[PDB]
RNA sequence: GCGGUAGUAGCAUGCUAGGGAGCAG
RNA sequence: UGACUGCUCCCUAGCAUGCUACUACCG
C-alpha cells in the first residue's frame, strides 16, 4: 500500500524486467533475472547461471517467452494514439485490423416474416447485430486502460474486509497438483505469442513430459518469468457498436497456473448452495434452486442489483494483489512462505502489469484485469465479494450511534470500530460474528461480477446495512469510476424474481402441481442469432439443424410468457425444425433414390423434448 | 483360425461325426456321434474367444506407438525453430553500444525499457493528424529522446510512399492519416 | 527411430543394442540377427524390458507382449502375446518388412571381435552397405577401446622442458609416439578449458609442438576422443565410358610443365574414375599442380590427412603460384595462414579432412589415400561430394596406424576397397619418370614387384654402403632399448666426413628419444614424412624383431636421401640377391 | 422336474474418450 | 488472427452391470 503511493514518485522506466548478458557457448544473450513491481519492488531471480553450454527444452521456452530479448532486437517506437507507455516495434510495419460484418440468413428471415413477425409497432424487433470495425480498433481499444490510475486503500479497512472475504471461502479446499493430473479442454487453442507460429497448446502439451511440466512449475516457485501478452478482437453478435477484445496469455503462464490453481477451481464448482454459483446450471430446476437458496430466511426483503463500469479496466492493482491472496490461502501446507511470494510475483508479472502486444509493437499494462488468465472468473467473485462488504462496513460506521434503537446493532457497532483501527490482530470471534450478521440481513448471489442480493428492506432504510448509494460512494474512492443509479434495479416483490441475472428475466409458472421459478432470454436475442451468422453455417440451415434445437431449448419458457408476442418465438423454431427436416429427407429423395426413415426425428418438433429441460429428475 | 492349436480335434470330432451318418449308427455310438464334436467346439470357441482379444490388444500398441513416433519428430522440429530464431534475433546487437551501457551499469544489470531507448539504430513514428506532425517531426531532422534523428521514408496506412511536400497544412485531407515515419540515427 | 534398415533401407523402427552404434535393423533382419547371436537387447520406439518390477529379464525373444507394456515369462498376463515369433519381431510397419538374405555377413560383421586378420578378410568382402556398417564399427570399437586410458594429475611446474607427469593406478603409460595427438583439456571449476596441442617426448624432454600453455596446479591431461557421427553418403560411384567433353576447356596454348602429362590428360579425363599410380619420387607430388593450370575453366580441390605434409605443396605454391587465386581453410586445428582464409568461392582450395565446407565439385585430389581409412574415403566423400576425384598415393607404402591387428601383417589389396579395385580391374596407369632420385630405387622396386617395367635412368655409381652388423636386441619395460645403437651409431661416423651435416630417421621414437638424450640429434617422422626426404641421410638398424620391419616398410626408407644412401641391414633382408658397396669398419 | 458354469445374438442405463454445434460471463 | 472456465443437446467407437431365447458340458 505504501510502495503504491511511492511509486508515483519514480521514472516510469525504471518498473519492468531487469535484463543482463549471459552466456550459453560463448555467445552473448540478455535474459531477464529479476522485476521491479510498482508494488512489490526488486525481487531478484534464485537461480541464474552465467556460463551455460547447452540449453534444454524447458530452458528455451523460458527464453523464447521473455520480452528481454523481442524488445532488445526491434526497433525504437513512440506512437502518439495512445497515451501508454511504449517499448519497441517488432517489425518494420504497423498492422491494422478491421472487423467484418454478419452473414443474413435470407431464407429464415423470409420464414418469419411470412408468420406475421417483424410488423410495424411491434413488441418484438431486431437490436443484435454484427458490428464492423475499421482498421483503428485494436489501438482505440487499448488505449481504455487510461482508466486505471494508482489507488492507495484504507489499509486498517482492508486488513478486516480481507478477514470477512476469506469466510466466504472456507468451504472449499486447495492445493498443488502433479503435471498428470491437470485437467485441460480443448487442447486446440492458441498457445501466446512466440509460438502461435508453431502450432497449437497440443503442440506444447505433447513435446513436454510430465517431468519437464513438473520442473518448469518447481522453477517458478524461486524465479520469476515475464511473458506477454496478446489482444485480439471479437467477432460476435452485440447489441453495442463498440469493439471488444480478448487478451490471449502466453502458454508458459497458463501452463504453470493449472498446477497452481485448479484443485481449488474445480471444488468451487462443484460446491451447491453457496454463494459464488459458479458450476450450477439453470437446467432441470437448477434456476429454482439458486433462487431459492439467496432467498434463505431473510426478512422483509427486497432484492438488489448494480453495475461495475469499466470492471476490468479500472479495477485498482491493491484488489487485484488481495485476489490471489485469498485464492493462495489454500496452500498452506504444499507450499512455504517464501514459495508463495515467487507465486505471487509470477502472477503479477504476466496477467497485472506486463507487456502486450497490439499490432506489431509491445506496450506496458498499467494494471487492470486480463480475461484470459486461468482464474478470472474466480477473481473477479473475490473482487465482487470484497467491494459489498466493505459497502456494509462504512454504511454502519457512518450512522448516527445514537439512533440506533437496537442494542444488538448498537455495540456490533462499537466493536467494529475496535475491530478496524483499536486493533491490530485477526479477532476471530467477531470476524464469525459479522459474517454471520451479513449472512442473516444481506445475502448475496454471485457470479463474475454478476450479483444478486435479498436484503432486509427495514435495516438497509435505517442505515445498518448497504444500500444503491452505499455503493456508488465505495465505487467512487475505492475504483475511480461514477455507478450511475439507472444502471442498478430495484425488486419489492419477490414472487417477480430478480429483474436480470446473466442476461437472464425470471418468471413464476405452474409446473406439475407446484409454482417454480423459469428463466427467460431476451426475444430480439435469440431471434437475431438465426438471422446473422458466419457463412455455410446459417446460410442453408440442413447442414446444421442442431444450431436451431440448441437455440429452441432457450427459447422454451418464452412460451409461458403473458405477451402473445414472445410466445410465438417458441412456435416459429418448431416450425422451421421441422421445414428444414421435410427439405433434407425431401432433397435426398429427388437427386439421390434415398429414403429417409422420419422415426425418431420427430421428437424435435414436439414441445416435450424441450419441457423435460426445465423439469427436475435430471437425465443425461 | 488355419492355424489355432485347437483345430485339430474339432476337425476330426467332425469327421467322425458329420461323415458318419449315412452309416447304421446305433443309440451307443449316437453318444460319441454327438458328445465328441461337442466339448471340442466349446475349447475351440474357448480358443477363438482369447485370439480375438489379443488380435486387439496387439492392434493397441501398433498404433499408440506410431503416435509416440510421431511427437517425437515433432518435439525435434520445434526444438530446432526457437534455435533458428535465438541465434538469429542474436547476430543483431551493434555490440560496441550495447557493451557499452552493460558496463557503466553497477553490476551489470539494467532496465529492458532502455535498451532500444539508447541502443538502437532505427526509429518509427505513428502520426495521427496533421497538428501532431508539425510538433514532433518537422523538417528532415528531428530530435527525440536525446539524440538527432534524420528522416528516411514516410509510408502511409495504405503502405505508399509520401513525400514531405505532400503534407501541408491543405492537402492533409487527402491522405491516409496514421502516417509512418522512418529514421535513421546522426552521428 | 525410424529409418532405413541398415541392410533393406525399408523403414523400420527397430534397432539392436549389442551394435554398440545401434543401427536401424528392419524388422525380419532382426529375426535373424537376434536369435543368431548373443545380440538380444533391442529398442524401439520405446524400449524393451520385462517392466515388471525392478526385473532384469530382457532378450526380447523370450520377452512378450501383453497389456501395453511387454513381459517375457517373467510375470506375462493371461492375455500375452509372443514379442517374438514368425520371424518379426513386433515393429512399426510390419507389411514393408522384407529383410534380406544379408544376415550372413552381417552376422560375422557383428560377431568380429577384431582380433585376427580374418577379420579384415570378411569386412572387405560385402557390399556396399555392409561396408560402411564394418568400417564404422570398426573406428567405433577401436576409438573405445583406445579410451580406456585415465587422466595426468598436475599441481607443479618447475620450470621449461620439465615435468613431472605420473598416470593413474593401474593404467599403463599412454604410448610414446604422436600418432595419437594430446588434445588435452584441463578443469577450472566447472567446466574443460583449453590446454594445447601435446606430444610426450620420455619419462631431456622437448616440446615439438608450437603452443604454450600457463600450466600449473590442477591440470588434468586426458586423451580426447570425437564423438564419431554416422555415415551416410557412399565411397564410390560405378563408372561409365563418355565421348563428349562436358564444361572442360582446354586451354589454346601448351603448359609444357611435363611431357608425359599429355598422356595424363588422354587416360584421365575420359572415364568417371582413376588413380594417379606414381612410384616415390616419380612426380607423385606436382603432377595435380600440372592437371590444375592445364583445366582452368574446372573448378579443383585438394584435401589431406596430415598437417605435416605441407612442404611440397607449399614451397612451388608460393614460388610460381598467387596468394590470393588459391584459397586455405583453418578453425580457432593449427597450420599456416598465409593464404586467404573463410573464402568458400575460390579455384585452389586446400583443406583438410578435419572440417570442410558443404558443397559440390568437379576434380578433387586426395593426398594419402594408403593412410587413409575406408571410413576416411566415405567422410571426405559425404562432407564434399564431388564429380572426380584422384587419390595420391601408391599402395606399395607403409600400412595405416591399425594398432588393433598385432599378430598378422597387413597386405596392400586389403589397406582398403581401392587399392584392390585397381589390382583386380587392372591399373589406370604406371609411372617410370623419377624427377629427382637416382636410379637405385628404380632397380630395387623394378626387380621386386614391377618385373622390370622402367629402367634404370641415373648411373649406379655403387655409392651406397652396406655391411655385416646385426645387432642386438633387449626388452625391459614397455619402452624399449637398444644397447648395440649407441655404440653402432658412433662407430659409423667415426672417420666419415660426408654425413656430418645428416638427418636421423626414427622408426621407433624411443631408441632415437634415447640416442639424442645420449648424443643428439634431430627427430624426424617415418610415416608423416613422405617427400619431406632430406638430401643426406643415414638408414639406421633400430629394431630386430617382425613388428615393424617384414616385407613392406624400407621401400620409401631407402630412398631418403639423394646422393649419399648407407642404409646398413638390420635383418634378414633381401640380402643375397644383389651385390652391394661395403665400407670396412676399424 | 430345477440350479450352476463358459461362449453367441438382441434391447436400455451409467461412466470413460474422440468429433461437430448452441448459450453465459 | 481465434483466450480462460462452466453448463447442455445430437452422432460414432470401447468397457461393466440388468430380464430373456440359443448353444454345449455339468450336475
Ligand atoms: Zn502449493
Ligand atoms: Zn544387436
Ligand atoms: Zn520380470
Ligand atoms: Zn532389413
Amino acid at each position: 500500500n505504501f510502495n503504491v503511493l511511492f511509486s508515483t514518485v519514480f521514472p516510469p522506466t525504471s518498473f519492468g524486467p531487469l535484463v543482463r548478458k549471459i552466456f550459453v557457448d560463448g555467445v552473448p544473450f540478455v535474459v531477464s533475472t529479476g522485476y521491479h513491481f510498482r508494488e512489490l519492488g526488486v525481487v531478484h531471480n534464485q537461480d541464474v547461471n552465467l556460463h551455460s553450454s547447452r540449453l534444454s527444452f524447458k530452458e528455451l521456452l523460458v527464453y523464447a517467452a521473455d520480452p528481454a530479448m523481442h524488445a532488445a532486437s526491434g526497433n525504437l517506437l513512440l506512437d502518439k494514439r495512445t497515451t501508454c507507455f511504449s517499448v519497441a516495434a517488432l517489425t518494420n510495419n504497423v498492422a491494422f485490423q478491421t472487423v467484418k460484418p454478419g452473414n443474413f440468413n435470407k431464407d429464415f428471415y423470409d420464414f418469419a416474416v411470412s408468420k406475421g413477425f417483424f410488423k410495424e409497432g411491434s413488441s418484438v424487433e431486431l437490436k443484435h447485430f454484427f458490428f464492423a470495425q475499421d482498421g483503428n480498433a485494436a489501438i482505440s481499444d487499448y488505449d481504455y486502460y487510461r482508466y486505471n490510475l494508482p489507488t492507495m486503500c484504507d489499509i486498517r479497512q482492508l486488513l478486516f474486509v480481507v478477514e470477512v472475504v476469506d469466510k466466504y471461502f472456507d468451504c472449499y479446499d486447495g492445493g498443488c497438483i502433479n503435471a498428470n493430473q491437470v485437467i485441460v479442454n480443448n487442447l486446440d487453442k492458441s498457445a501466446g505469442f512466440p509460438f502461435n507460429k508453431w502450432g497449437k497448446a497440443r503442440l506444447y502439451y505433447d513435446s513436454m513430459s510430465y517431468e519437464d511440466q513438473d520442473a518448469l512449475f518447481a522453477y517458478t516457485k524461486r524465479n520469476v518469468i515475464p511473458t506477454i501478452t496478446q489482444m485480439n478482437l471479437k467477432y460476435a453478435i452485440s447489441a453495442k457498436n463498440r469493439a471488444r477484445t480478448v487478451a490471449g496469455v502466453s502458454i508458459c503462464s497458463t501452463m504453470t497456473n493449472r498446477q497452481f490453481h485448479q484443485k481449488l477451481l474445480k471444488s468451487i464448482a462443484a460446491t451447491r448452495g453457496a454463494t459464488v454459483v459458479i458450476g450450477t446450471s439453470k437446467f432441470y430446476g437448477g434456476w429454482h434452486n439458486m433462487l431459492k437458496t439467496v432467498y434463505s430466511d431473510v426478512e422483509n426483503p427486497h432484492l438488489m442489483g448494480w453495475d461495475y463500469p469499466k470492471c476490468d479496466r479500472a479495477m485498482p492493482n491493491m484488489l487485484r494483489i488481495m485476489a490471489s491472496l485469498v485464492l493462495a490461502r489454500k496452500h498452506t501446507t504444499c507450499c512455504s512462505l517464501s514459495h508463495r511470494f515467487y507465486r505471487l510475483a509470477n502472477e503479477c508479472a504476466q496477467v497485472l502489469s506486463e507487456m502486450v502486444m497490439c499490432g506489431g509493437s509491445l506496450y506496458v499494462k498499467p494494471g487492470g484485469t486480463s480475461s484470459g488468465d486461468a482464474t478470472t472468473a474466480y477473481a473477479n467473485s473475490v473482487f465482487n465479494i470484497c467491494q459489498a462488504v466493505t459497502a456494509n462496513v462504512n454504511a454502519l460506521l457512518s450512522t448516527d450511534g445514537n439512533k440506533i434503537a437496537d442494542k444488538y446493532v448498537r455495540n456490533l457497532q462499537h466493536r467494529l470500530y475496535e475491530c478496524l483501527y483499536r486493533n491490530r490482530d485477526v479477532d476471530t470471534d467477531f470476524v464469525n460474528e459479522f459474517y454471520a450478521y451479513l449472512r442473516k440481513h444481506f445475502s448475496m448471489m454471485i457470479l463474475s461480477d454478476d450479483a444478486v442480493v435479498c436484503f432486509n428492506s427495514t435495516y438497509a432504510s435505517q442505515g445498518l446495512v448497504a444500500s444503491i448509494k452505499n455503493f456508488k460512494s465505495v465505487l467512487y474512492y475505492q475504483n475511480n469510476v461514477f455507478m450511475s443509479e439507472a444502471k442498478c434495479w430495484t425488486e419489492t416483490d419477490l414472487t417477480k424474481g430478480p429483474h436480470e441475472f446473466c442476461s437472464q428475466h425470471t418468471m413464476l409458472v405452474k409446473q406439475g402441481d407446484d409454482y417454480v421459478y423459469l428463466p427467460y432470454p431476451d426475444p430480439s436475442r435469440i431471434l437475431g442469432a438465426g438471422c446473422f451468422v458466419d457463412d455455410i453455417v446459417k446460410t442453408d440451415g440442413t447442414l446444421m439443424i442442431e444450431r436451431f434445437v440448441s437455440l429452441a431449448i432457450d427459447a422454451y419458457p418464452l412460451t409461458k410468457h403473458p405477451n402473445q408476442e414472445y410466445a410465438d418465438v417458441f412456435h416459429l423454431y418448431l416450425q422451421y425444425i421441422r421445414k428444414l427436416h421435410d427439405e433434407l429427407t425431401g432433397h435426398m429423395l429427388d437427386m439421390y433414390s434415398v429414403m429417409l426413415t422420419n422415426d425418431n426425428t420427430s421428437r424435435y418438433w414436439e414441445p416435450e423434448f424441450y419441457e423435460a429441460m426445465y423439469t427436475p429428475h435430471t437425465v443425461l | 483360425f488355419s492355424s489355432l492349436p485347437s483345430y485339430a480335434a474339432f476337425a476330426t470330432a467332425q469327421e467322425a461325426y458329420e461323415q458318419a451318418v449315412a452309416n447304421g449308427d446305433s443309440e451307443v455310438v449316437l453318444k460319441k456321434l454327438k458328445k465328441s464334436l461337442n466339448v471340442a467346439k466349446s475349447e475351440f470357441d474357448r480358443d477363438a474367444a482369447m485370439q480375438r482379444k489379443l488380435e486387439k490388444m496387439a492392434d493397441q500398441a501398433m498404433t499408440q506407438m506410431y503416435k509416440q513416433a510421431r511427437s517425437e519428430d515433432k518435439r525435434a522440429k520445434v526444438t530446432s525453430a526457437m534455435q533458428t530464431m535465438l541465434f538469429t534475433m542474436l547476430r543483431k546487437l551493434d555490440n560496441d553500444a550495447l557493451n557499452n551501457i552493460i558496463n557503466n551499469a553497477r553490476d551489470g544489470c539494467v532496465p529492458l525499457n532502455i535498451i532500444p531507448l539508447t541502443t538502437a539504430a532505427k526509429l518509427m513514428v505513428v502520426i495521427p493528424d496533421y497538428n501532431t506532425y508539425k510538433n514532433t517531426c518537422d523538417g528532415t531532422t528531428f530530435t527525440y529522446a536525446s539524440a538527432l534523428w534524420e528522416i528516411q521514408q514516410v509510408v502511409d496506412a495504405d503502405s505508399k510512399i509520401v513525400q514531405l511536400s505532400e503534407i501541408s497544412m491543405d492537402n492533409s485531407p487527402n491522405l491516409a492519416w496514421p502516417l509512418i515515419v522512418t529514421a535513421l540515427r546522426a552521428n | 527411430a525410424v529409418g532405413a534398415c541398415v541392410l533393406c533401407n525399408s523403414q523400420t523402427s527397430l534397432r539392436c543394442g549389442a551394435c554398440i552404434r545401434r543401427p536401424f535393423l528392419c524388422c525380419k533382419c532382426c529375426y535373424d540377427h537376434v536369435i543368431s547371436t548373443s545380440h538380444k537387447l533391442v529398442l524401439s520406439v520405446n524400449p524393451y524390458v520385462c517392466n515388471a518390477p525392478g526385473c532384469d529379464v530382457t532378450d526380447v525373444t523370450q520377452l512378450y507382449l501383453g497389456g501395453m507394456s511387454y513381459y517375457c515369462k517373467s510375470h506375462k498376463p493371461p492375455i500375452s502375446f509372443p514379442l517374438c515369433a514368425n520371424g518379426q519381431v513386433f515393429g512399426l510397419y510390419k507389411n514393408t518388412c522384407v529383410g534380406s538374405d544379408n544376415v550372413t555377413d552381417f552376422n560375422a560383421i557383428a560377431t568380429c571381435d577384431w582380433t585376427n586378420a580374418g577379420d579384415y578378410i570378411l569386412a572387405n568382402t560385402c557390399t556396399e552397405r555392409l561396408k560402411l556398417f564394418a568400417a564404422e564399427t570398426l573406428k567405433a570399437t577401436e576409438e573405445t577401446f583406445k579410451l580406456s586410458y585415465g587422466i595426468a594429475t598436475v599441481r607443479e611446474v618447475l620450470s621449461d622442458r620439465e615435468l613431472h607427469l605420473s598416470w593413474e593406478v593401474g593404467k599403463p603409460r599412454p604410448p610414446l609416439n604422436r600418432n595419437y595427438v594430446f588434445t588435452g583439456y584441463r578443469v577450472t571449476k566447472n567446466s574443460k578449458v583449453q590446454i594445447g596441442e601435446y606430444t610426450f617426448e620420455k619419462g631431456a624432454v622437448v616440446y615439438r609442438g608450437t603452443t604454450t600453455y600457463k600450466l600449473n596446479v590442477g591440470d588434468y591431461f586426458v586423451l580426447t576422443s570425437h564423438t564419431v557421427m554416422p555415415l551416410s553418403a557412399p565411397t564410390l560411384v560405378p563408372q561409365e565410358h563418355y565421348v563428349r567433353i562436358t564444361g572442360l576447356y582446354p586451354t589454346l596454348n601448351i603448359s609444357d610443365e611435363f611431357s608425359s602429362n599429355v598422356a595424363n590428360y588422354q587416360k584421365v579425363g575420359m572415364q568417371k574414375y582413376s588413380t594417379l599410380q606414381g612410384p616415390p619420387g616419380t612426380g607423385k607430388s606436382h603432377f595435380a599442380i600440372g592437371l590444375a593450370l592445364y583445366y582452368p575453366s574446372a573448378r579443383i580441390v585438394y584435401t589431406a590427412c596430415s598437417h605435416a605434409a605441407v612442404d611440397a605443396l607449399c614451397e612451388k605454391a608460393l614460388k610460381y603460384l598467387p596468394i590470393d587465386k588459391c584459397s586455405r581453410i583453418i578453425p580457432a586445428v593449427e597450420c599456416f595462414d598465409k593464404f586467404k582464409v573463410n573464402s568458400t568461392l575460390e579455384q585452389y582450395v586446400f583443406c583438410t579432412v578435419n572440417a570442410l565446407p558443404e558443397t559440390t565439385a568437379d576434380i578433387v585430389v586426395f593426398d594419402e589415400i594408403s593412410m587413409a581409412t575406408n571410413y576416411d574415403l566415405s567422410v571426405v566423400n559425404a562432407r564434399l561430394r564431388a564429380k572426380h576425384y584422384v587419390y595420391i598415393g601408391d599402395p606399395a607404402q607403409l600400412p595405416a596406424p591399425r594398432t588393433l591387428l598385432t599378430k598378422g601383417t597387413l597386405e596392400p589389396e586389403y589397406f582398403n576397397s581401392v587399392c584392390r579395385l585397381m589390382k583386380t580391374i587392372g591399373p589406370d596407369m604406371f609411372l617410370g619418370t623419377c624427377r629427382r632420385c637416382p636410379a637405385e630405387i628404380v632397380d630395387t622396386v623394378s626387380a621386386l614387384v614391377y618385373d622390370n617395367k622402367l629402367k634404370a635412368h641415373k648411373d649406379k655409381s655403387a655409392q651406397c654402403f652396406k655391411m655385416f652388423y646385426k645387432g642386438v636386441i633387449t626388452h625391459d619395460v614397455s619402452s624399449a632399448i637398444n644397447r648395440p645403437q649407441i655404440g653402432v651409431v658412433r662407430e659409423f661416423l667415426t672417420r666419415n666426413p660426408a654425413w656430418r651435416k645428416a638427418v636421423f630417421i626414427s622408426p621407433y621414437n624411443s631408441q632415437n628419444a634415447v640416442a639424442s638424450k645420449i648424443l643428439g640429434l634431430p627427430t624426424q617422422t617415418v610415416d608423416s614424412s613422405q617427400g619431406s626426404e632430406y638430401d643426406y641421410v643415414i638408414f639406421t638398424q633400430t629394431t630386430e624383431t617382425a613388428h615393424s620391419c617384414n616385407v613392406n616398410r624400407f621401400n620409401v626408407a631407402i630412398t631418403r636421401a639423394k646422393v649419399g644412401i648407407l642404409c646398413i641391414m638390420s635383418d634378414r633382408d633381401l640380402y643375397d640377391k644383389l651385390q652391394f658397396t661395403s665400407l670396412e669398419i676399424p
